[PDB]
Formats: C-alpha cells, structure tokens, sequence
C-alpha cells in the first residue's frame, strides 16, 4: 500500500500517463533485465534498453532467438532486433516489435556515459 | 548482311575514332606528361577539341553520299571512381567549382577539370556512318614526370588496386578478341577451354572474363557486356533506349547475386560469321574491399542541398538524350529551333555544343570559343522547356560503389518485389529489380547503399572496341579473320602498370586462356587478327 499523499492509484490517470508519456520516460519505460552473467558481472538488475546492446528472446513465439538491437521504437513502446524478423514469399522482411521487459540483455554496449550509470547504479565493472 | 560497302562504311568509322583517340593521348601526354605546352588542358577543353577534330575529319569522307553521320557517342573523360557520363560543357566550370565548394578532395580531378598523378583517365568516343558504328574506349595512367633522365618517362609504375584494375581489363580485352576469332575456326579452340565441335557462347564469355577478374581480385562493373552491333542499334543508350532483338552477354548485381550462390538478354547465342560485335568491360578494384560485397552505381544529381555528406559529387550531365516517340509542340521559339537542330541530329546521344553552328570551329580563337559559349547560353534556355515536357532525357552520371553483403542481409524491406521508385524519370533503371532472389529493389539497395557506413568508392578501368568477323569471300585473303576495327597495338597501348597478381596457371580455363594467346602470337597457322590503322594528320 502507498503511504505518500503525492502518490495516486487512479487507473484512469496511471494509464493516461503511460500512453502520454513523452520520449525521455519511454526510455526509463523501456528497461530491459541483465542476463545472470552479466548481473554477476556488474552487480545490476536491470537496464533502460539502447541501440547497441546484444539480447535474448526470453518469452513469445520468438524464444531462444538471439541477435543485436536494431533500433527502439519509443513512439511505438517497441524494440527490434535485425535478426528476429517476419518473411513473405515476395521477399518482405517486417521487424518483429519485442517488448524490452521479454528480453534478456546479454551483452551491454559501454560508453563513458553508460560506465557512468552503472557505477551510480552500485556497479563494479573490471 | 554484310557487304563490301557496309564493310567499308565500318573501316572508314573506325579509322576516324582510333585517329582521334591518338589526338587525345597526345594531347594529354603533351599537357601533363611531355609539358612543353604553356596552358594545361582541362577536362571540357579536351572533350570539346575532341569532337571538333571528329567533326573536322568526318566531313571530308562520305560527302553527298550517306544520309546521316556524326559522333556516335560523345567524348567521354572518366577519372578513377567515375564509371561513365563525364562529358561536361565548357561553361559549366565555375558551376562545378561553386556547387562543390566546401566539400571533400576526392573528386578533385573531375571538379576542377585538371587531371593529378596516379589517375586513371579512362577516354571513351565513338563514330557513326550511316548507322554504322565503331566505338573505341582507353583507360591510361597519369605519371610524375622524372627530373634527372634525360628523356620524359614516368618514375615508377603503376601499383596497386588500379594497376590490377588495368592488368585485369587489358587481359580480358585481349582473351575476349582471341576467343571471338576462334568463332572462325571452330577447330583452334583450346580442347579444355571448350569442344572441338563446340561454338563460342556467352558462357564461355562470362566465364573467361569472370576468372581473369576474380584471378586480379576484381569485380565486374554492371555496365560491361559484349553484344552483337547492327545498323543505327550499337547500344549507343542502353540504359535508356529499349531493343526488340538481343544477342550479348551482360553483367548485372543479379549475375553477382547468382555468382556467389553458385528484350532480356541471355548467354544462349553461338557467335556467327558475319557479325559486327562490341566489347565493352569495366573493372572495378576490390583493394580496399576487406569483405565480401556488392558492386553498384550511384548516380550523380545537380542537387547540393539533399544531404550533408562530405565526399558526395555535384554535378549535371552534359550529354542528351532524344526520344523520338514523344511529341509535343513546345511554346518557346528558341526551344522550337532548338528541337529542329535536335531532330536534324539523330538517334545518338549529343551535346549543346555539337548543336551550335559556329561548331566545329575553323580557327580556334578566343572569340569563336566566345561566341560557342553565347550559343550555349540560349541553349540552355531552349533545353529546359525540351526536358521538362519529357522530349529530351539526360544520361547519366555514375560511380561505382561497394555495399557489403552483410548489411544487405541484415537489413528488412517490409515491401519486397513490389517496391519501386514512381519518382523516376525513366521506366527502364525506375522498374529495376537487381536482386530477384532477395527481392530487393532499385531504391531499397539505394537506401542500403546510403545508409551504410562501409559503402565505399571503387576505381574502374576500362576497355572497350569494336570487331568484325570477316568470312572468306568478306576478307581480302580467301581466309575467315577479325578484323578489329578499333583498339589495338598502335592506340590502346597500356601504360606503365605492375600487379602483384597473376593467373594462376593450374586452372583449365587460364590454361585455354593462355593457349589463345599463343595462338594469337601465331601469325601463319593461328588466328588472324587484322588492326585498323589510324590514319596520318601531320
């Protein structure tokens, strides 16, 4: 149960909310959880998902599927993954959108600024 | 069917280009190489000196005669990774400078108009008699000068990525004129290369000319092929104009596609006597290709504000194309007249400047080249109005360039085969589908080729000539010979170039290949190959 008076349980509002959430939030919306490797590794749970970073599949028809982050689609709360796509006998490829929370990062793209976030997060990198 | 006319028509052409073609060696060799000329000659002024001398030299012969003659193609100067349409005019030279201002040096050859060491100058021009067509095309080298010999030569050789760019097309044009004489006699075919019994195919074709690129580590620019020539049909605009009849082998990104998985033209031909044939190959260097990829064209546009990228070429074609199946009464005088001199051209590509009366000059004066360029500017007013009711069509300007299978493959089209680019002026590349086993179109392999990071620029060589199978009554001694009505020993003479690959003789198709330049080398019991001579100007 809540115990601030700035906190609200209203479905209508928690709802509006997410569906007018502008784009800095659907980052922090889109987080995605560690492998166990890397949660031993780094010492975090959880990541918000970016371009760069190498997933597993690890619910839907698409289980077990592996591949690179092909881009975020933050307008649509999706990912997708250049290797777990839809074929037509034409030749058509459609990128299949994912949810973040149903992968599984396996391997973190690092840069200053995400070394950064992760040692502010409690991480132990090297 | 030949005759000793057409025969005679086709010499006459090619005796024409093959003097021209020396014209412009000796001009460049004098500009850059020799360097006792006080002015250097840019790009313009060479193509435009060119089609005067053409023009000066083709009115003495056929006179009253023949109903239509002229330049066949216009005189084409293509630097390094430029693959072809590179004619520009004389007044577009501040234009080039002011549209690429502020971008990269990597075409600066072509921007300013002056050539620099270590291009590969690829001169292309071509002559019409009657419709009959001899078409001559030369990649040289430009060298340093050395300072302490006594006699201008080069430093060094050429060396690298070019060098085996060069070796590779000069190979494949010689193999290619060998193994099309032996369409003469069936019987000189090496045993391996193919039967005794068996004629000359576009399989065979493909395939010596595949080797000898994959054994210099090369690809085959889209635009080579080696077809069947005949009267005013000599391919003259094969991207552009449509052809009921067939009979060549062509290179596609379709071909590459099926290489490395193993009206239309098709390589189910046997080479007769008789025929007139072009051969037409472009060779572009995979040097600095660390991968596996795709060889493709961009093509150029007059547009700088349509991206920010720093390496991308700025400029307008100088060649038009007339299409004699549209019609439509345009509403300027000057375009009216403008279309008239047109009409009065032909079914060749041509130039503005091939439009004006003053031209060809008689005397090259500042005034002449003064009152071309007060021609020229009417012209262009004429011209826009002709091309904006489709009664004109530019060709175009392309690059060779590299995308890497792996992006390809990674890459997703939602559309598939039926995407294509309804924006384009032309149905014939607009309609294209250059891989049909991936089902990816024209405009998502552009979009690929843009998008990738890796999508590099690749030098080409090229090496083009016209032959004539001769029978024994066509020849002058009873025997059947190819007669080789341009290129050769006397004018596409290679440069100066040194490769760090060969062909690797423990393969049967090299074995054939070298068996034909013996039997080449063979001049009594071998293959008879007759050169057309350039005829004498001073």
């Amino acid at each position: 149960a809540k115990q601030s008076l700035d906190v609200s349980s209203d479905r209508r509002k928690a709802r509006k909310a997410y569906f007018t959430a502008p784009s800095s939030q659907r980052r922090v919306l889109l987080s995605a959880p560690l492998s166990k490797e890397l949660r031993a590794q780094y010492g975090i749970k959880a990541l918000p998902i970016r371009r760069d970073d190498e997933v597993l599949v690890v619910r839907g028809s698409k289980k077990g599927q592996e591949g690179k982050i092909s881009s975020v689609y933050r307008l649509k709360f999706a990912v997708q993954v250049d290797k777990v796509t839809k074929e037509k006998v034409n030749g058509a490829s459609v990128p299949i959108n994912l949810h973040p929370s149903k992968l599984v990062i396996t391997k973190l793209h690092l840069d200053k600024d995400r070394k950064a976030l992760i040692q502010r997060k409690g991480g132990k990198l090297e | 069917i030949l005759q000793e006319s057409v025969l005679n028509k086709y010499r006459t052409a090619g005796q024409i280009a093959q003097t021209a073609l020396k014209y412009v060696t000796s001009l460049i060799n004098d500009s850059y190489h020799s360097k006792t000329t006080q002015r250097q000659l840019t790009v313009p002024e060479l193509c435009l000196l060119t089609d005067s001398f053409i023009l000066t030299r083709l009115e003495q012969y056929y006179k009253n005669k023949v109903n239509e003659r002229g330049i066949a193609i216009p005189t084409t100067i293509d630097i390094d990774q430029i693959s072809g349409g590179w004619c520009p005019e004389i007044d577009d030279t501040q234009n080039l400078l002011n549209w690429n201002k502020g971008k990269d040096s990597t075409f600066a050859s072509s921007v300013t108009g002056t050539l620099r060491p270590g291009d590969l100058v690829k001169i292309t021009l071509g002559v019409h008699i009657d419709g009959y067509t001899s078409e001559v095309s030369h990649t040289m080298v430009i060298y340093p000068v050395d300072e302490t010999k006594p006699i201008l030569q080069p430093t060094g050789p050429l060396l690298g990525g070019k060098a085996d760019a060069v070796a590779a097309a000069h190979i494949a044009m010689e193999t290619v004129v060998a193994l099309l004489a032996c369409a003469l006699t069936p019987e000189k075919l090496p045993a391996s290369l193919g039967g005794t019994s068996s004629g000359i195919t576009g399989q065979l074709i493909r395939t010596i000319v595949d080797t000898i690129a994959r054994s210099y580590n090369c690809g085959v620019v889209p635009g080579s092929r080696v077809r069947r020539i005949r009267r005013f049909l000599a391919g003259q605009n094969e991207g552009i104009v449509a052809e009921r009849e067939y009979k060549g082998v062509v290179w596609t990104e379709s071909h590459q596609e099926a290489d490395l998985l193993s009206a239309i033209p098709s390589d189910d031909f046997v080479v007769q006597s008789g025929e007139v044939y072009l051969i037409d190959l472009k060779m572009a260097s995979l040097e600095h290709c660390t991968k596996k990829g795709l060889v493709t064209l961009e093509t150029v546009d007059s547009y700088t504000g349509k991206s920010h990228k720093a390496g991308e070429l700025i400029a307008r074609p100088g060649a038009y194309v007339r299409d004699f199946a549209q019609t439509h009464i345009l509403k300027l005088k000057t375009s009216r007249q403008l279309l008239t001199k047109i009409d009065k051209q032909g079914v060749y590509p041509f130039k503005l400047s091939h439009l004006s009366s003053n031209f060809p000059f008689v005397h090259e004066n500042e005034e002449e080249l003064q009152s071309l360029k007060k021609d020229l500017k009417s012209f262009r007013l004429g011209m826009s109005e002709i091309s904006n009711n489709y009664l004109c069509v530019e060709s175009p300007i392309q690059i060779a360039r590299w995308v890497p299978w792996d992006h390809i493959l990674k890459a997703t089209n939602p559309n598939g085969n039926l995407s294509y680019d309804a924006t384009s002026t032309l149905t014939l590349p607009g309609h294209e589908l250059p891989l049909p086993k991936l089902g990816v179109s024209a405009i998502k392999l552009k979009s690929l080729m843009n998008s990738t990071k890796e999508s590099i620029s690749l030098p080409v060589a090229r090496e083009c000539n016209t032959i004539v199978l001769c029978d024994s009554s066509v020849s002058t001694t009873d025997r059947p010979e190819l007669l080789r009505l341009t290129g050769g020993s006397k004018t596409c003479q290679p440069s100066w170039i040194h490769s760090q690959h060969e062909l690797n003789p423990q393969d049967s198709i090299v074995q054939g290949i070298f068996q034909l330049a013996t039997l080449a080398k063979d001049k009594r019991f071998g293959l008879l190959l007759k050169e057309t001579q350039p005829m004498k100007q001073k």
